[PDB]
């Protein structure tokens, strides 16, 4: 069976993440104009304060949250649960392939890191690992009303049915144009309102969902 | 060509001199204080607001800027101390509004949070003042405003204080007017409740955001409808996130929780079509060979020793290269040209009183700086200006008056850094904040008065005395004391650094060290926008 | 053409109503209250320090200023009130200074005369305040300006308020030195002593004149080189008339006496080479078909009682005729083209509160008189913004906001008045201070606040009753007097034409009858300066 | 940064319905009968014509263009439906002449090539017509532009509606004679015999060529001359190519043949010194996620279906990405951000009728998109502006002109498609043909009329039984029948897409898949001009 990753071993998940996006950074800076420049530099250096970056990796089915505290020279501070970790590190690139370089606590390691879509790999000579990145309600979310006040023609589904989403529910007629209604939701409908052949009018709840 | 060798500025302190290690325990003293004090506002409103904020699904507002720009990006926060010790039992951290420049989506914008923790984002004279400055910076730079709108509005009590003068609260909106007629993006997230002031902060926005069960907009509260009609109203049935994006129409996006509006914003501003075009010359940046403990050690807590400012340009500047104009004549004043992270900087500083021959040479070297498009860094280290018969037989008050018309008159990216003392009209020559820089920062050893505390209790002792003497009473030296006392406290609590930041008369104390990275980041906000052509009024010759 | 006859505004009204007899006594005593203050305010720093002021040969700056300007000239006051017990013991008449408007040599100029009556002429805060709105009068109308010089330096005790925030006192030298580099006149005439601060107002002036035996500019005082050096010198003999006028150079010319200096000041306003040019179209002027006893009759004391705006519109321009803009739709606001004294002016008033019809109607106002660069004369009465559940569904809120982003982008000379009350943001909408308006007068009967005193003390007692019904205690009638009187008390003390003028807030209180004449005064400043065109931002649809 | 995920638009459609399967073959036909209409248009004037132009060392027109082009380019066809049943039995392909934009030398040329093997190469007021749109089409695009003359003139028969109107044939030489005033190149190649009318498009060029044996200029034919005179004169010997490159002067480049004078015009347009410059932000392509016999299944053939226009939006857009604004307030447009081959599009949409609110939300997008100098593509698919008491009562009048007023004064480069129907008024407010878009182009299953067939024989039969029922006699089913069949039938013949393209009216019906392409073929046309400022008149609030 899979087995839980080690604190260790999401922390190293974290860096390479991390230093992704500063890659993405760096390669945006190398199309602008105004190079050299600050800001360019992901080293979330605030001003008299220390900057905290609170992520959450998903390690299998259970969700952990990882502090990564910005450090002046350039290291991280990661607290995983209570335990803080030292975590420096840099990439590297071997042909065709991209390396993660790590030192957590003292303890040098090298993995090749591979971030596709949503799950970061990580291969080293003890094992592979798979951490997860959650994604955001927003990204992933994808009743209705009547577009118009006009008469049906044809009803489809009545209570006890399932439809699921883009889904014929009702075919009105306004002013000589026929719309035909679609399931953004899912479910099961409780109740129509209108059964066939009666007037509705303009944003007024055509079936429900319970 | 750009390839032969060049001398380079910079002596290594000594190190082991008691002085070194007496001027260096000071200064970390300081910045030692700078930071407790910074940790403890970085807080806000407490532990139990910041719970009933926690408890109703709302992101803390600096989570929020840190969720708002760029990963990995620094965000340079402006007036930190703004509010500090300001009202009397009222404790008004960050003055209750988070304003910064931050990299969102690739475009330096600046960004505007009403922190709700404190007084219920209520407006204190002190956030109008924090807000308008920032806004203002926004317009000199051409730097596109992002509001994260959580107000409660006015602050009653002070109600005078924010409401009706030219620069008071409505200021705001007109500030929201202007920068929309030249192209200077304004994005309003309503992340709170916005009342019947403070609604128009949404509604004259180019592009809105609302949140759904969590952001109301009115011009009415249900109070004002329960008092005036006697119709109960809740605040999501007045003016709610589906009410105004559904039928009213004042909102444009819509956003499920602070996480989408912030995902949101970040996609608005990607859609500005905005691309940074730099007119200055850029070099391939370096290191400055030095140090800046060293700045610690070299420059320290006591204002009656002189130091070298050069040793600040050493520790500041890429590579420590300083091409020094006119370095003979007038050397109680520096002026030189440098470069701060690829950046042409040409850099003024003090060593000393001022002279006629020093405002001559600073006249001349604000000519060179606006004729070349080049910025000008201003270092402020000002005992005054020469006292004494023969120089006021000289003219040294045209020869002031000369640096004062070239330095107000200039139209490049001006930017003041007050690294020591900062008194009487020496301030007004070495641009300080009435002659509007981009930036003003100080150190925390800095002072900034009319006078210094001696030189006021000095001049009306001895004027007392004269007086007196005229008279005929005794004026002893306990009256003296007894004189002298008060004078001195006043001075030096009015001239501290969180006195004048307290206000927002400087954009806040930074530490000596951070001096480099800081300078840097301000002069890229100032080159957003294209250098104008300075054209100047009458030399007084 | 121009011949045909038109209909004209105006009803006569009922004399002998007991309404009219009660409105026009209660307006007449605000008047007479106005007059006495003001011939208080003018004696100036009083008869001890007027005699050892005309004891050392000097004109007393009122007649300073009667001898500068053109013979039978009308002068322009501006903040006649300011620092009316502003500070607790100390009085200061005027502020300490004397600004104004005055027509010299044909050219209207802006004259700003230190009172050395009132405190040794020291600038207090409200002074600096006072000065600086001059001078941003004087850069928005292209006044040339002229300064009388005979101040005193800041004013030590309040150092703080006057030194070193953006508005504080070297702003000044700010502004003469922007100034200076558009080719409008500065014209420093020193017959006092101006020490140390204030000698940069001679030293940067682009044609200065001096006085003989009664004239000191220096840098450093007699005092300050008696305790920095030990070298006792007098005024005199370190910064006289002769000792600029022949060795240093900072004085062009050199005048006997007062008289002198004044006929010198002259001279060189003469010899400006500058020409007046009208940009809009004039017609032959011609007068109100009613008088203005009857605006002290109409208007009236009370502020619950509403009245006609048209009242004053027949009052007020030329002819009484007055073609009315979109009469019908959202009649709560009353928008016309009329003409003072010849000049082409768009009138826009109140009658009521704003619904977002009126707002409607104002933007759209607004787009026709900068598209035909018409001047814009708004007059305030406001009560507020039409509260109401189903209003803030139909997006009131918008309606206000484009009302305010059309207002602040024009670029017309807009004069404000505010003729009854001027309450929240109604008051931004209708062209307040905070908005830049040219002018901004009021009468004795208004007030402004962040909301009326009933709407504070209301809102107050039924929010207080709502969570005391969630708690369960009694409020009873005598708790709610005891809430509602010191909510009244502040708000109508704090809201009072002569709390609201101690400040630089307005221009200054003006009689009803001269409202007239006033503006017309104004307007003809105004049109001294080419008009820009005007481009708005976005309007909210 | 630019680097976060966004979500997507796109529905994947049910391909098993019904539905979809009549949709599909309903605009599948639609394809193939464009298809063999075009390749029946491409032989132009049939094989005895070509075989009498190849005959004579002829390369045909449609070989000129694509030798004269750089090498593999993709070549855009304007309006290649003109004439198409135009005239009664005289059937003229392609109006005679060959028009499009190609890319010569990395330059975007406009080219104009005079189909000889069409009547002569006679001008038919068609043929006017088509060329006067093409030489504004490179006038608004700052295109060079190119013409291959090898005319016959004008068409006697037909001689008003060629010769003397404004936008009649000589309007030509005007637009040559300001486009060479602008630095827009215009390059002649006489490959053919211009006569007497025609002679000045070779004689106003910037820089010309002319082939020998082969190409004749004059401004009067051998049968004016016989008949005028009576001397009898050839072509080669009073017009040629040797007389005019070495006596008269008109020629300034000399071709032995065909290819030759393609290889100098390529010469030509190599050393023009043309640079090109964006002004706007490009970011690295993509593609979308959805194929476009999608669109042919999704779109269909019936008009009285809808459909979703996000549905078109995903499948023509980089990466199916699209911000959309204001998507809740009046869903019956939908106005967005998007980007197509790198360019920023804002994209405006129709889903029904137009309510006031829909309008208000097109004035505002149409207003940002102008603020930020992007681009607008319109997408027609209209049925009306929502007939009704209370709408006209709401105002539904100033609104849509409100829209359209904002969309005529807007300067950025539109692009008109119309996916569906587009009939009377609303065809203005969604920027129609009148309101002057870069280019116009039409879906095989468009309508366009001042009104719907069923519209106006409703209204007629209504109409008509309203004054019948005034009347008195009986309108009964046959009689309503007799009156409803020839509205339908004018309206549906004159409503098709080879009646409205047969005339000038739209720049080509265009496939739905190649859709994507075309529009980004036609915005990099588009960029070849800087943007101007755009400043919108005055808002009917
Ligand atoms: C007509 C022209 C204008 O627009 S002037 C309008 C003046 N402004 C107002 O009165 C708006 C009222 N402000 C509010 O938001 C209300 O107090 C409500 C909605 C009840 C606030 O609810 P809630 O979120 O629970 O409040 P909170 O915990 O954030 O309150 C923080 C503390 O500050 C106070 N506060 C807030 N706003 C004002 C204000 N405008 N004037 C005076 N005090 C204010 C609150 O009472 C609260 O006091 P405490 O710190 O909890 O002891
Ligand atoms: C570099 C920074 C700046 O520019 S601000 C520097 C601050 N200014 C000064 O301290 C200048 C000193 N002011 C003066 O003119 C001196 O007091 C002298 C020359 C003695 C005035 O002489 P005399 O003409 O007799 O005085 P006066 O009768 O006009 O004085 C009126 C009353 O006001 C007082 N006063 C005047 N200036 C100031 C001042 N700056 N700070 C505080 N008080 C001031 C005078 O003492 C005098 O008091 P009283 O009303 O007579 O009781
Ligand atoms: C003063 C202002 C002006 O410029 S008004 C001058 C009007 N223009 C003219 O009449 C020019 C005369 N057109 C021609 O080129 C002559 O017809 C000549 C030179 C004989 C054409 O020779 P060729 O090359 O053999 O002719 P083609 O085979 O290309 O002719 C095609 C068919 O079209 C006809 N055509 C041509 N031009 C005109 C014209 N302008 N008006 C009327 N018909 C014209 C030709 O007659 C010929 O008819 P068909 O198709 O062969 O049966
Ligand atoms: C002693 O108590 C201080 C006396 C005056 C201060 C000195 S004198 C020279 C410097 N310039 C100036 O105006 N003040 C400084
Ligand atoms: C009574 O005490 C006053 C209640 C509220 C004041 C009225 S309600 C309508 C006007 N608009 C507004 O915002 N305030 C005024
Ligand atoms: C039926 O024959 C059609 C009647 C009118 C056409 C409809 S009504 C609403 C749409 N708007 C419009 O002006 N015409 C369309």
């Amino acid at each position: 069976s899979r087995k839980a990753a080690a604190k260790e071993s999401l922390c190293q998940a974290a860096l390479g993440l991390i230093l992704k996006e500063k890659a993405m950074t760096d390669t945006f800076t190398l199309q602008a104009h105004d190079q050299f420049s600050p800001f360019s530099s992901s080293s979330g250096r605030r001003l008299n304060i220390s900057y905290t970056r609170n992520m959450t990796l998903k390690d299998g089915k259970n969700n952990v949250a990882i502090a990564v505290t910005y450090n002046h020279d350039g290291s991280y501070s990661m607290q995983i649960e209570d335990k803080t970790f030292q975590v420096l590190g840099n990439l590297y690139s071997e042909g065709d392939c991209t390396y993660l370089k790590c030192s957590v606590n003292g303890v040098a390691s090298k993995a090749k890191l591979i971030i596709l879509e949503n799950t970061i790999y990580l291969f080293s000579k003890e094992g592979s690992i798979e951490i997860d990145i959650p994604v955001p309600k927003y990204l992933s979310s994808v009743g209705p009303l009547a577009p118009m006040t006009g008469t049906i023609e044809k009803v489809f589904v009545k209570a006890g049915d399932k439809v699921k989403a883009g889904d014929s529910l009702m075919v009105m007629i306004a002013m000589k144009m026929e719309h035909t209604i679609k399931s953004p939701k899912d479910g099961t409908v409780k109740k129509v309102f209108y059964r066939e052949g009666a007037q509705a009018n303009r944003h007024t709840p055509l079936v429900e969902f319970e | 060509y750009h390839g032969d060798s060049v001398a380079s500025l910079g002596t290594q302190p000594d190190l082991g001199s008691a002085l070194y290690q007496e001027n260096y325990k000071q200064m970390k003293a300081l910045v030692n204080q700078l930071h407790e004090r910074v940790e403890h506002i970085k807080l806000g409103g407490g532990e139990k607001a910041r719970a009933l904020h926690i408890s109703r699904g709302k992101l803390l507002p600096r989570e929020r800027i840190d969720n708002l720009i760029d990963p990995g990006s620094p965000f340079l926060e402006l007036s930190q101390f703004a509010g500090y010790q300001l009202y009397d039992n009222e404790e008004v951290p960050g003055g209750g509004i988070i304003t910064g420049i931050g990299r969102v989506s690739g475009v330096e914008c600046m960004i505007i949070a009403n922190d709700a923790t404190v007084k219920g984002g209520a407006y204190y004279p002190v956030t109008v003042k924090k807000q308008l400055r920032a806004q203002e910076i926004a317009m000199q730079n051409r730097l596109p405003c992002i509001y994260l709108v959580d107000s409660g509005g006015a602050y009653l009590p002070r109600q005078a204080d924010v409401f009706p003068d030219r620069d008071h609260f409505g200021r705001t909106f007109y500030n929201q007017a202007i920068m929309s007629s030249k192209n200077i993006a304004q994005i309003a997230v309503v992340m709170g409740s916005c009342t019947a002031g403070g609604a128009y902060v949404p509604a004259m926005a180019d592009e809105n955001i609302i949140v759904r069960k969590q952001g109301t907009i009115f011009l009415a509260g249900p109070p004002l409808v329960k008092a005036a009609t006697g119709e109960e109203v809740s605040a999501e049935d007045l003016g709610g996130a589906d009410l105004h994006c559904r039928k009213s129409g004042v909102s444009d996006h819509w956003a499920l929780d602070d996480h989408h509006a912030l995902h949101l914003t970040r996609k608005v501003v990607r859609n500005l079509n905005y691309q940074k075009k730099l007119d200055v010359t850029i070099e391939p940046s370096e290191e400055p060979l030095f140090p800046a403990d060293e700045l610690y050690g070299i420059v320290g807590a006591n204002l009656k020793r002189s130091f070298d400012v050069r040793e600040v340009i050493a520790r500041i500047v890429d590579g420590s290269r300083f091409t020094e104009f006119k370095a003979f004549y007038g050397d109680t004043l520096v002026t030189g040209f440098a470069r701060i992270f690829g950046y042409p900087v040409g850099i003024v500083g003090n060593n000393g009183v001022l002279f006629s021959e020093s405002a001559k040479k600073g006249t001349h070297f604000v000519q060179l700086c606006c004729q070349r498009n080049i910025p000008l860094l201003f270092l402020q280290n000002i005992t005054g200006f020469m006292v004494g018969r023969e120089y006021e037989a000289e003219g040294i008050a045209k020869d002031g008056a000369k640096m004062v018309a070239a330095v107000a008159c200039a139209q490049v990216p001006k930017i003041t850094l007050i690294i020591g003392g900062s008194y009487g009209a020496g301030n007004y020559g070495m641009c300080g904040r009435a002659y509007s820089p981009r930036f003003l920062y100080i150190w925390p050893n800095a002072r900034i008065s009319v006078m210094g505390g001696e030189q006021a209790a000095n001049v009306l002792a001895t004027i007392t005395k004269d007086q007196r003497a005229r008279e005929g009473k005794q004026f002893s030296s306990a009256d003296e004391a007894a004189l002298k006392e008060p004078i001195i406290k006043k001075f030096e609590e009015e001239g501290n650094p969180y006195y004048s930041s307290a206000r927002v008369w400087d954009d806040g104390i930074i530490d000596p060290a951070d001096t480099r990275l800081v300078l840097g980041l301000s002069f890229s906000a100032a080159l957003n926008a294209p250098i104008e052509k300075t054209d100047f009024g009458i030399f007084r010759m």
